[PDB]
């Protein structure tokens, strides 16, 4: 048993080189052969790399993969970006039974400037709390590259169960715009000090707070 | 501050050179056995008068000075025997060392630890790895090969020929041994880590490894699939649904690829050049020199009798009693050393066999076999001189089994057809030896006949 | 050219069976192994099974052992997915995939087909509830002020959601569903405004959900 740990997101701007990284979490990443798919959206994956660096019949040369012992990773490497090389990559290998993908990156080619997002947390509605149930709903818009990754805290601590993200898609403007909720019993959201969504964008990280006491 | 290791310079470029193994793809430390390395020690002061250096080195998982396994070795001024590290120089902090090993070495995949006593303390640190090969180039190694030109074919040539078909119909292929290739070396040593010889006695089996008898017999096992889920299935069925037509491989490179990368499970399919291809890329990346026979009208004998019988019926009938047949070609492989069990005349080329033709204390596996013995007709020595001698020098019977009294009266002796054309590439070019003259005396003489029969009564 | 066909495909119950079946062309089907691998909406590649050239080796994914039977039909060209017991969080696009490795027992995905989609959900038809998503107290003022509607609860999909009956198009943006455990689906729609408007512009949200024939107006006030 082992996981493919990727990147969420790459970027770089056209004629450029941009790396994705694939680290198995344990056994050698060449005790079996590596692929990558490359899946654009509303496709079905196609086979980019391999045998860890082969490439298909008519794969342009501009898609290289290599092995890395040393950082027990393989990496797909892809020079000289076209606009059309934006698309979805994951990284796949298998042991002697199980297959294993990776969780997939992002790869934008960038086409306007980097644009932070802005994020609104909303507490649950008087009239959600009147119907016995709770919603956070934490908003992100305008940002671009469209890839984002969330977190939420009740009080400090991180929370998981009952957390749904949704992938981003395009605004009118042609940044980007994300959801994430947490749904909560009242009692739940009565009972905490406060709960928090931190959105992580190109390594930065907002962060929107709510308790049931203020903002009023 | 106590007597530490700052960092050490292996001079890898260098040894390697030296060694020659410069050729692999590989940033691994590969060395031959018997033979010095140098390498430069930054330690984080001057050597004491009263402070000691103890090197470390093992092979394999459970390993130990009694079986050669492990070596403990001062850093030393002396000439000794065993593993040894001689001071050269000391330049301030540095050291100048040089490493050797014995001759009778196992080969294999080593780890090198360095021991400090100093300050009535001690540490205790690991230096590296390195992989450690027989040694061709050095005369006292069982593996000595002398002659110059033919070292650089049987070791260091990647690329050969095999002879192939029918007397009639002779054909030769390609074949990329590509022992320099990434990854291939390593898996080559791989190979011995996953024998019975291994699963059922890893200390020993380790401890066997300085001997190229055994690596060698080992490896005639573990290339074909029966028995350990080896490199290779045969398959002569005509018929190669779910994997490649044998006669579709170049070389051994995709091959033992595609068996360590789905977790050492057999690859589909192979048959006896495939096989004999193969083998030959393990033995020359190991520091095993060797080359690949074809023998044409190759014998399958089946029950150790040096004859290929089909038998009649008397009154003139075929009869469908036999399991003994006759390949048009059959390939194998020859491997160079001297046979300490056998006698200093018996030394020079040893048949290998991959192929699964007969179980040999019931596994697949075939050899070594002097040749020269097979010649001489030396039958009752290790290992499997009967089956290899009618491979080459059947004679073939046809006999009277009587269906009633058990009586069998021999029809007719045909004493020559089988062993024709033995071939294996030229030193230097793709030019075709003939090599049946070293496999058996003239046929159609005298000698040929009474080492025949003297033969036949080594089979008791 | 290499063809994978997948179907079968449709709305179903948990609990209940539904059956795949991918029909393969353009090659030696018996050469390889084949694969199912499935995908959610907006989410990665998950490998679901694979059977070996000749059925002798079969593997599953943990999350779905025992319940899915992999199997192939070598006259029909042919590979099966029998799926039992299904559960909401098997909902997911079901592509079938041909093995790249010949002769050895390595597994790579070279030619995918274009998959069938299985939603698991016990639903009927309903209209959503829509809930205010109300503007800060605080509200930036000169700057920017967010509010939004929850629409919570229908199905199947679609919903639309516009704003002021058309009139307020700028800024807003309306997020995709997520389908929920329930087997419900649920978005949000939200608009940005100047921070001096709030008090004075109305602002109301138009959900349409047509399969229900339902349109519900949510009305959104300051804090
Ligand atoms: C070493 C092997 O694995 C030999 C297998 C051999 N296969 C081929 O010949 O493959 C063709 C090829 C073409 C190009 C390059 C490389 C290979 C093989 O199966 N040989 C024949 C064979 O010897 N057999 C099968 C069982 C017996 C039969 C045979 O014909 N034997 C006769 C004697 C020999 C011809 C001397 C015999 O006794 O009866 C006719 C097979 C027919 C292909
Ligand atoms: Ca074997
Ligand atoms: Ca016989
Ligand atoms: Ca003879």
């Amino acid at each position: 048993n082992f996981m493919l740990t990727q990147p969420h997101s790459v970027s770089e701007s056209p004629g450029k080189t941009v790396t994705i990284s694939c680290t198995r979490s344990s056994g050698s990443i060449d005790s079996n052969y590596v692929q990558w798919y490359q899946q654009r959206p509303g496709s079905a994956p196609t086979i980019v790399i391999h045998e860890d660096n082969q490439r298909p019949s008519g794969v342009p040369d501009r898609f290289s993969g290599s092995i890395d012992t040393s950082s027990n990773s393989a990496s797909l490497t892809i020079s000289g970006l076209k606009t059309e090389d934006e698309a979805d990559y994951y990284c796949q290998s298998y042991d002697p039974s199980n297959v294993v993908f990776g969780g997939g990156t992002k790869l934008t080619v960038l086409g306007q400037p980097k644009a932070a997002p802005s994020v609104t947390l909303f507490p649950p509605s008087s009239e959600e709390l009147q119907a016995n149930k709770a919603t956070l709903v934490c908003l992100i818009s305008d940002f671009y590259p469209g890839a984002v990754t969330v977190a939420w805290k009740a009080d400090s601590s991180p929370v998981k169960a009952g957390v749904e993200t949704t992938t981003p898609s395009k605004q009118s403007n042609n940044k980007y715009a994300a959801s994430s909720y947490l749904s909560l019993t009242p009692e739940q959201w009565k009972s905490h000090r406060s709960y928090s969504c931190q959105v992580t964008h190109e390594g930065s990280t907002v962060e929107k707070t709510v308790a049931p006491t203020e903002c009023s | 501050a106590a007597l530490g290791v700052q960092s050490i310079n292996w001079q890898t470029a260098f040894n390697r050179q030296a060694h020659h193994t410069d050729k692999f793809s590989s940033q691994e430390l590969i060395l031959r056995r018997g033979q010095n390395f140098q390498v430069l020690m930054i330690m984080n002061k001057g050597l004491g008068s009263n402070e000691r250096l103890e090197f470390i080195v093992s092979t394999g998982p459970y390993p130990s000075e009694s079986a050669m396994t492990k070596a403990v070795f001062p850093l030393s001024n002396g000439s000794s025997g065993g593993w040894s590290a001689v001071l050269q120089a000391s330049n301030g902090n540095t050291l100048t060392i040089s490493i050797s090993s014995p001759a009778s070495a196992p080969i294999g995949r080593y780890t090198m630890a360095l021991q400090i006593f100093s300050q009535g303390g001690i540490s205790s640190v690991k230096l590296g790895t390195f992989i450690l090969l027989f040694n061709p180039w050095l005369n006292v190694d069982s593996v000595f090969m002398g002659n110059h030109a033919e070292r650089e074919e049987y070791v260091q040539e990647d690329a050969g020929i095999i002879f192939v078909g029918s007397t009639n119909r002779i054909g030769m292929i390609g074949w990329n041994f590509g022992q320099f290739e990434e990854d291939i070396l390593s898996i080559c040593l791989s190979i011995l880590d996953r024998s019975l010889n291994f699963r059922r006695d890893a200390a020993t089996d380790v401890a066997s490894r300085n001997d190229p008898k055994y690596v060698g017999r080992v490896l005639s096992a573990m290339i074909n699939s029966n028995d350990d889920n080896g490199v290779l299935a045969g398959n002569w069925s005509g018929t190669y649904t779910g994997g490649r037509d044998p006669r579709s491989w170049n070389g051994s490179v995709e091959i033992l690829k595609n068996w360590k990368k789905s977790g050492f499970s057999p690859v589909r399919y192979g048959q006896c050049w495939v096989f004999a291809g193969t083998l030959n890329t393990a033995l020359r990346s190991l520091g095993i020199p060797s080359r690949v026979i074809t023998n044409f009208n190759s014998a399958h004998d089946t029950d150790r009798n040096l004859s290929v019988d089909v038998y009649y019926d008397p009154m003139g009938n075929p009869l469908d009693k036999g399991s003994d047949s006759v390949w048009n070609f059959h390939v194998w492989n020859e491997g160079w050393f001297v046979r300490s069990d056998l006698g200093p005349s018996y030394g020079g080329w040893q048949v290998l066999d991959a192929t699964p033709q007969e179980r040999s204390q019931g596994v697949f596996q075939c050899g070594p076999a002097s040749v020269i013995g097979v010649r001489e007709g030396d039958v009752q020595l290790n290992f499997d001189m009967p089956f290899i001698f009618a491979e080459v020098n059947a004679d073939r019977i046809t006999w009277l089994y009587d269906n009633t009294t058990g009586k069998q009266w021999k029809n007719s002796v045909n004493s020559h057809t089988i062993g024709r054309y033995i071939s294996t590439k030229a030193v230097g070019s793709n030019a075709r030896m003939d090599v049946t003259d070293k496999y058996k005396y003239p046929e159609g003489s005298d000698q040929e006949r009474q080492v025949f029969q003297k033969a036949l009564g080594k089979l008791k | 050219e290499v063809q994978l066909v997948e179907s079968g495909g449709g709305l179903v119950q948990p609990g209940r069976s539904l059956r795949l079946s991918c029909t393969a062309s353009g090659f030696t089907f018996d050469d390889y192994a084949m694969h199912w691998v499935r995908q959610a909406p907006g989410k990665g590649l998950e490998w679901v099974s694979r059977i070996s050239w000749n059925s002798r080796s079969i593997a599953y994914a943990d999350s779905v052992k025992g319940r899915f039977t992999i199997s192939r039909d070598s006259a029909k060209n042919s590979l099966y997915l029998q799926m039992n017991s299904l559960r909401t969080e098997d909902t997911a696009l079901y592509y079938c995939a041909k093995d790249h490795y010949l002769g050895s027992d390595s597994y790579g995905m070279d030619v995918w087909g274009q998959g069938t989609t299985v939603t698991v959900s016990s639903a009927s038809t309903k209209g959503p509830s829509v809930f205010p998503l109300a503007p800060s107290s605080k509200s930036t003022s000169g700057g920017t002020a967010a509010l939004g509607c929850l629409v919570k609860d229908y199905f199947p999909e679609p919903v639309t959601v516009s704003w002021n009956s058309g009139a307020l198009t700028s800024g807003v943006h309306t997020f995709p569903a997520v389908l929920q455990s329930s087997g419900l689906y649920s978005l949000s729609s939200v608009v940005t405004v100047p921070s001096s408007s709030l008090g004075t512009q109305t602002y109301i949200c138009n959900v349409n959900h047509k399969p229900s024939n339902t349109k519900v107006d949510k009305r959104v006030e300051p804090k």
